[PDB]
């Protein structure tokens, strides 16, 4: 796990090509699609929510340990589109960033100093040539106390930016385009419902409606990031969901 | 080599008050090679002579491979 | 195993060293730049080391300003220790060894300047030298680095005189810039000027760097417009 | 003719998941003279047949002793050998001080396995050239190890390795029911040992200096016997 | 075109081809097995006898962690050795700090990390193995497979090595046919059935059957080997239904 | 020595006699010890704080100010003003901190609360704080003229008056 | 003749335009701010930044690389000139420690340059206003007005044609937002522009008062509402 000295072309290694491209960057683009996995985050009055799909075809897989939305802290979680180990590599590091910053500073990490950090992690990860990139985006959500809820994704390059909604996979551009001819309907920057019960039911409902299937209680799972508390839905909480969008419609 | 082969012989006279074996010295020379000072060869080829109390009258061959064999006698070079 | 390095130097702008029976007199000039590029800058040819020595560079300035700042910190380390200031062969020779160093250790690079030392000091009197990437330095009556060298120095050798007055090598050091310039007109503006003289009288070593009015007036003394 | 994309390095792994640099190493233990090692319940023995350069020369090392009641043998490579010994000597001497310990020939083997794993994952780096029979004696009983570069480890009741080794592993395969029941005589092991290198030596003979053996095991120590000691077994 | 000849390389899909090379190296070793239970964890290995020469008491394909991780792999024999190794020494340092047995996620997430680190700089190779390992800890049963990628999941029942199609596919008939889940008794049973099923694409080597178990009733939740008479009896067994 | 603090109704106050330890625009500090204090701790937090603020894009808070101070003194008083509300904090060298409706410390220190406890209000409008502060500071006294002050109102910049009394 | 570093500067001639000009009383920085999606929070990433409160940046290529830089920058600025001489450095001292950043990146091999060029303006007491260009090769220039990335080469003509010696800080900002309003790729408003100036300080911006001698920023980012404002005469 040292580093060495050893040799590589322009696009085995982190290094301009003759047009200024960096493709071990891109090319870890291409790993984030390879679980199929779609996921959609949006804010709400007072919470923001996160819904991924859940793909289990294997019978002989405990369903309970696939998973790919982690609590970072207290106040703070993320869903992770990309390869399981560099999701698991990516929300260790997390963890600890978070912990030693609320060591540090002595309040808790706000989801815009948690996003630069990792961001500022992957950008040194795509000018090492003896480190590669993680194929992976991360998105984090919170309520914070400083802007509220709080949307921010970070990808291989160390990009990052806030969001008022997103929607990461192989499947994106029609969840996003439904996002953005609702927010070119609706005209405010969240969804305007001031219990995480009716966002978590209207995002279930745009990622049915962009994907064009329907969810068994196996097939997604949530997220429900409230002040001093992100948490995931248990099976029985998200058929709550469901059956609230069967009953009222 | 020689300078290391020097370093060694006077190191080993002040640490037992006694004089180097010949194998102890072809040996460091040898482990010099092995370190590349500090899979290479190092160097050129040593016939290494000498007398010491236990093995009596030494001829030794130490190669640039960092290792050597005892000779009754050995040629070496045109 | 250095002679692109002594390549490089001669694109850099031209200098001109002219050394007097009274005194030493450089000029150099500014190549021509873009509109919205600035001038008014640390970043010059004409330079200084002390109160009794100047210099003049060919190659990159930011080769040129750390050897210029190292000879400021032992010049003044040098006047700081004997409270007498630091002959001019002194000075480049230290310059001379530490720029050989970096051309002879191959964890570093031949730094890619030339300057023409002008001095004074009573061990020799006046003293003009240049230095170059190699690392060696010789003595000069005339000498000229950079651009338009050899086209230079046979108008300086057809033109010195060991005797003439400082006033006599302004003369040639514009008339030389004023036949061998790039530019078919030559303006204060392309040109940096100094002297190093015998005081206002009594017997002081005085520098003049030149201001652009002085450098104008200069050249309507003579006569290039 | 051909050209082997995939062996270039200790860290590239063949499109079929082979490490063929780690193959070639144990390629080189072919290239060394054979050693053959035995055991029965009471004692383990290692034979070695010594190569030479010329008539004038002195016979290489093949045995090495590690501890009391510990040693090897070095099949391919001399100066590969001795850094795996000098390590299993430092080892043994750090169990004694700091456990009260002899080390078991089972934790030997561990600590090889571990030293040479490495070396097959690190780049610039080359996985070791050299075949190890260990022998010992611990609260176990008897023991033989055969060590391989990749990073691996075996217990055996006997084997063979070095060039032209096939021969006396087929007399040991064939012979094992007889000299694994040699028990209460170490001279029996002895010459069991040394008919079974006499089965790779095609056409060759035995002499005192051509010829090392190693015994340990109950009363015995880590002995070494070769020059005149082995007069009593050509 | 150059992109699989060093480990931290993306290919232009976005895969590191030098662990899809190494898990090549998992499909040529020999074929292991686990089974949750209803309280445990059952393993099982086909040993593959090379010769008579081999002490028959010694060579162990089933590898035990602390005192509740059973564990076995397949692939490279120096790459399992070492995370192995990893694996004593990382719960073994967790029973140091804590006083308290490693869970079985924790204990699988160091594994997961470290196996994961391996995958990215180019100055290293990832690991030539699969691993099965499980036990039992507060939480009840933890069966886990663990891969060359340092990708692992939860299982009810995991198969790697030579003959891992054969037990997938039987695997699945014991997850249809008993859905409440099976005995530790009937797991052995039933394990050892996979293991001479998955040889007879190999019928050309002796094998020796290797089972080892951790189960709260059977064991007392301490992994233990498959000894003596209910060996013989799940061999017995195996032999009625391989005819 | 100097300190009288006073946790007012809609900010914080500090006042010493003729302290000028600015943490932070909203962040300041009195003390008796002067030399490890301004130059070192308040000098070399007054940094590492800004830093934070730039790569944080957020106002310091003045829990971040006392988490190191009492990091990097391993007898000080801290006010300052978050996004959290007003704060006044002082830490000991025995590794610990306390909060309390106003305070003081050194010589001074039981005749200035004597003073404080005399006046108190939890509605304290800021000139009574001020007032209070500065009364208290001079009960203190029979280092320079006799006041000055700091304020930190919770909407607006710090007031720092060279003089007051 | 090409290496690494004219790659870099490739990189460079993609990124999104910026540009700073030098007026008779302060300096302007600007940049077009782009967003990748319309649900993209663009106040949420900052393209202009403040290094000191008189020394400001803005740049063109990567992103993330000028991210990193900048916190270096800031760092740099700290433990180099706040905490040892108790003050804030000129431009040119900043300058060179952020060129001295990213020649050691174009100089260690394993590392690639920084794609991205700086433009760095500020106030010193004895230089007065300044800016200055700082390329991938760790080189700095210092420039009357100039523009880096796609659009720069019809600017940096724009420019020329409108750089005097005379102008005012409010005209240079005409100029600065007449030359953004050419190249802009997205819409042109205030939430799509981004710009500042280092010109005269404001007090109200130290964020405190009292101390006579602290005079708040040169420095000042200008709210997109100053921005609107300034865009319906422009």
């Amino acid at each position: 796990a040292a580093a060495a000295s050893a040799a590589g072309y322009d696009r085995h290694i982190t290094i301009f090509s003759p047009e200024g491209r960096l493709y071990q960057v891109e090319y870890a683009f291409k790993a984030t699609n390879q679980t199929n996995i779609n996921s959609l985050a949006v804010r709400g009055k007072d919470c923001t929510v996160v819904i991924s799909q859940k793909k289990v075809p294997d019978k002989l897989l405990d369903p309970t340990t696939v998973s790919y939305i982690f609590c970072i802290s207290r106040t703070i979680g993320m869903v992770v589109n990309g390869p399981i180990p560099d999701a698991r590599n990516a929300a260790l590091r997390a963890k600890a960033e978070a912990a030693e910053f609320r060591y540090k500073y002595g309040y808790d990490m706000p989801c815009d100093v948690l996003a630069k950090r990792m961001a500022n992690l992957s950008q040194i990860y795509t000018q090492r040539a003896y480190m590669r990139p993680l194929g992976v985006i991360l998105t984090f959500v919170s309520v914070d106390e400083e802007l509220g809820p709080s949307i921010y994704k970070t990808d291989p390059a160390g990009y990052y930016v806030g969001y008022k909604a997103t929607a990461t996979g192989p499947k994106q551009q029609e969840i996003t385009t439904n996002l953005e001819n609702h927010f070119k309907k609706s005209k405010i920057d969240h969804i305007n419902e001031e219990s995480w019960e009716k966002v978590v039911e209207f995002a279930i409902t745009h990622m049915i409606d962009a994907l064009g299937t329907e969810f068994s209680k196996n097939d997604l799972e949530v997220g429900v990031a409230t002040k001093d508390k992100f948490f995931t839905l248990s099976a029985e909480n998200i058929e709550e969901r469901l059956v609230a969008i069967a009953e009222q419609d | 080599m020689i300078e290391h082969a020097r370093t060694a012989a006077v190191t080993h006279n002040l640490y037992y008050d006694e004089d180097i074996n010949v194998e102890s010295l072809t040996q460091s020379v040898c482990d010099l090679a092995l370190r590349f000072g500090e899979s290479r060869p190092f160097g050129v080829a040593l016939l290494i002579a000498g007398h010491d109390a236990d093995d009596g009258y030494q001829l030794f061959h130490a190669e640039p491979s960092g290792t050597f064999y005892r000779y009754n006698a050995k040629a070496i070079g045109s | 195993q250095v002679e692109y390095a002594l390549e490089s130097i001669s694109h850099a702008g031209t200098a001109i060293g002219i050394m007097a029976s009274d005194g030493i007199v450089l000029a150099a000039e500014r190549k021509v730049t873009s509109t919205l590029l600035e001038q008014d800058t640390s970043t010059e040819k004409l330079y200084k080391l002390n109160d009794k020595i100047a210099v003049a560079v060919a190659g990159l300035t930011a080769d040129a300003e750390i050897l210029i700042n190292t000879a400021r910190i032992h010049a003044q380390n040098y006047l700081k220790t004997y409270n007498e200031d630091i002959p001019v062969e002194i000075l480049v020779r230290r310059l001379s060894d530490i720029k050989q160093g970096y051309t002879q250790h191959g964890g570093l690079r031949p730094f890619g300047v030339s300057f023409i030392y002008a001095g004074y000091d009573d061990r020799y009197g006046y003293q003009l030298y240049t230095s170059n990437p190699s690392g060696n330095y010789t003595g000069w009556k005339a000498i000229s680095v950079g651009a338009n060298t050899s086209a230079a120095q046979t108008l300086l050798q057809m033109d010195y005189k060991d005797d003439m007055k400082v006033d006599d090598a302004i003369e040639l050091a514009l008339k030389t810039l004023s036949k061998t310039t790039d530019s078919s007109a030559l303006t204060y503006d392309r040109l940096e000027f100094a002297t190093i003289r015998k005081g206002a009288n009594d017997g002081e070593v005085y520098q003049k760097i030149f201001k652009p009015q002085e450098i104008k007036d200069i050249l309507v003394k003579t006569g290039i417009t | 003719m051909f050209r082997n994309n995939y062996d270039g390095d200790t860290v590239t792994f063949s499109p079929t998941g082979r490490l063929f640099q780690v193959e070639y190493a144990l390629e080189a233990i072919k290239q060394g003279s054979v050693t053959v090692g035995l055991r029965s319940n009471t004692h383990a023995v290692l034979v070695a047949l010594k190569r030479n350069a010329d008539e004038l020369s002195s016979y290489q090392k093949k045995i090495i002793k590690c501890d009391e009641h510990m040693g090897l043998s070095l099949a391919g490579l001399a100066p590969d050998a001795r850094v795996l010994s000098n390590y299993l000597r430092q080892q043994c001497n750090y169990s004694s001080l700091v456990f009260n310990r002899k080390l078991a020939v089972e934790r030997a083997g561990h600590l090889l396995c571990d030293k040479a794993q490495k070396n097959t994952q690190s780049y610039g780096g080359r996985p070791y050239g050299v075949g190890l029979l260990i022998i010992g004696y611990d609260k176990s009983g008897a023991h033989l190890l055969e060590f391989q570069p990749s990073g691996n480890v075996t217990e055996l009741y006997g084997t063979a390795i070095g060039a032209r080794s096939q021969g006396a592993k087929t007399y040991l395969e064939r012979t094992l029911d007889t000299f694994i029941k040699i028990d209460g005589n170490p001279d029996e092991l002895i010459k069991a040992g040394v008919e079974a290198i006499s089965q790779s030596l095609r056409d060759e003979s035995l002499t005192v200096d051509n010829l090392s053996i190693a015994i340990v095991g109950k009363d015995t120590p880590f002995t070494i016997y070769d020059g005149e000691a082995v007069a009593k077994y050509i | 075109t150059g992109y699989d000849l060093s480990n931290s390389v993306f290919s232009p899909d976005g895969r590191n081809f030098q662990v899809e090379y190494a898990v090549k190296a998992v499909e040529n070793g020999t074929t292991s097995i686990g089974i949750k239970c209803n309280d445990g964890v059952v393993f099982a290995v086909e040993k593959l006898i090379t010769s008579k020469l081999l002490v028959p008491q010694k060579n162990v394909k089933i590898q035990v962690v602390d005192r509740h991780i059973g564990c076995v792999y397949s692939g490279l024999i120096p790459d399992g050795r070492h995370l192995v190794n990893r694996g004593r020494e990382e719960a073994a340092s967790f029973k140091k700090l804590y006083k308290t047995p490693i869970p079985i996620p924790a204990f699988a997430d160091r594994l997961g990390q470290y196996v994961q680190a391996h995958t990215l700089y180019n100055s290293v190779r990832p690991f030539g193995v699969s691993t099965i390992f499980g036990g039992v800890d507060k939480n009840g049963a933890h069966l886990y497979m663990l891969e060359p990628s340092g990708s692992y999941w939860g299982y009810k029942g995991a198969a790697t090595g030579k003959g891992r199609q054969s037990a997938k596919a039987e695997l699945e008939k014991l997850v249809d046919h008993h859905p409440e889940g099976l005995s530790a008794r009937e797991a052995v049973k039933q394990a050892a059935k996979i293991i001479y099923l998955a040889h007879e694409d190999n019928k050309e080597k002796d094998f020796e059957l290797e089972i080892s178990w951790c189960s709260l009733s059977e064991t007392n939740g301490l992994h233990k080997f498959v000894k003596g008479d209910l060996l013989q009896e799940a061999i017995d067994f195996a032999q009625k239904e391989i005819n | 020595t100097t300190i009288v603090g006073v946790k007012f109704n809609n900010g914080v106050v500090i006042a010493a006699d003729t302290k000028l330890h600015r943490i932070s625009p909203k962040i300041w500090c009195a003390g008796a010890g002067t030399a490890a204090d301004t130059e070192a701790v308040t000098q070399l937090i007054g940094s590492n704080i800004e830093l934070h603020s730039l790569y944080t894009s957020r106002e310091p808070r003045v829990v971040s100010a006392l988490q190191m101070l009492k990091q990097h003194l391993f007898y000080l008083i801290v006010a300052g003003v978050d996004p959290t509300g007003s704060h006044l904090f002082s830490i000991h060298a025995h590794g610990s901190t306390d909060v309390g409706y106003y305070l003081s410390l050194g010589s001074g220190s039981l005749a200035a609360m004597a003073v404080l406890e005399s006046h108190w209000k939890q509605d304290l409008t800021k000139e009574e704080a001020i007032k209070l502060a500065s009364d208290a500071i001079q009960a203190g006294i029979w280092s320079g003229s006799n006041v000055d002050v700091c304020v930190m109102e919770i909407g607006k910049d710090a007031e720092y008056l060279r003089n007051y009394l | 003749k090409l290496g690494q570093i004219d790659y870099a500067l490739t990189a460079v001639k993609q990124g999104v335009t910026s540009l700073g000009i030098k007026a008779t009383n302060g300096v302007v920085i600007a940049t077009e701010k782009k967003s990748s999606s319309p649900l993209a929070m663009s106040e949420t990433l900052s393209k202009v930044s403040l290094l000191t409160p008189d020394i400001g940046a803005v740049y063109s290529g990567m992103g993330p690389d000028y991210r990193v830089l900048v916190d270096k920058s800031r760092k740099v600025a700290h433990t180099s000139y706040k905490r040892i001489y108790g003050e804030y450095p000129p431009t040119k001292l900043l300058v060179s420690e952020v060129a001295k950043i990213m020649q050691e990146a174009t100089q260690s091999g394993g590392v690639r340059p920084f794609g991205v060029s700086l433009l760095i303006a500020g106030h010193d007491e004895f230089n007065g206003f300044s800016l200055y260009q700082v390329d991938p090769s760790g080189s700095y220039f210092p420039w009357k007005a100039t523009a880096i990335g796609k659009g720069s080469v019809a600017a940096k003509t724009f420019l020329e044609k409108r750089w005097n010696d005379e102008l005012e800080l409010e005209d240079a900002i005409h100029i600065a937002l007449l030359t953004l309003k050419e190249s802009v790729e997205g819409e042109f408003n205030g939430d799509t522009i981004e710009l500042a100036i280092i010109g005269d300080e404001n007090p109200d911006l130290l964020g405190y008062t009292g101390i006579p001698t602290d005079k708040g920023p040169r420095f000042r980012k200008l709210t997109s509402q100053e921005i609107n404002d300034r865009l319906e005469a422009l």
